[PDB]
């Protein structure tokens, strides 16, 4: 689960929190990256 | 005999003063280039180089 907000760090070569931190991607990554909004099941 | 002389040290002069070329990179000094650019964009940079 991952807020809207910097939501598009999931990707090669990206900064912030969350690609510093949390989950950081290669630089050759191949394969798909899919999001949804989950407010009406998920909403500390 | 001496323009032979003369063409070897002028060709190697040459290809030296070809590392002071950019040819379009942001720098021609690869540490300095390296030093401030992150990889995906550095790899770019250095590619042309």
């Amino acid at each position: 689960v991952i807020r809207g907000d910097e939501v598009r760090q999931i990707a090669p070569g990206q900064t912030g929190k969350i690609a510093d931190y949390n989950y950081k991607l290669p630089d050759d990554f191949t394969g798909c990256v899919i999001a949804w909004n989950s407010n009406n099941l998920d909403s500390y | 005999l001496q323009d032979v002389v003369n063409q070897n040290a002028q060709a190697l002069n040459t290809l030296v003063k070809q590392l002071s070329s950019n040819f379009g990179a942001i720098s021609s000094v690869l540490n300095d280039i390296l030093s401030r650019l992150d990889p995906p964009e550095a790899e770019v940079q250095i590619d042309r180089l």
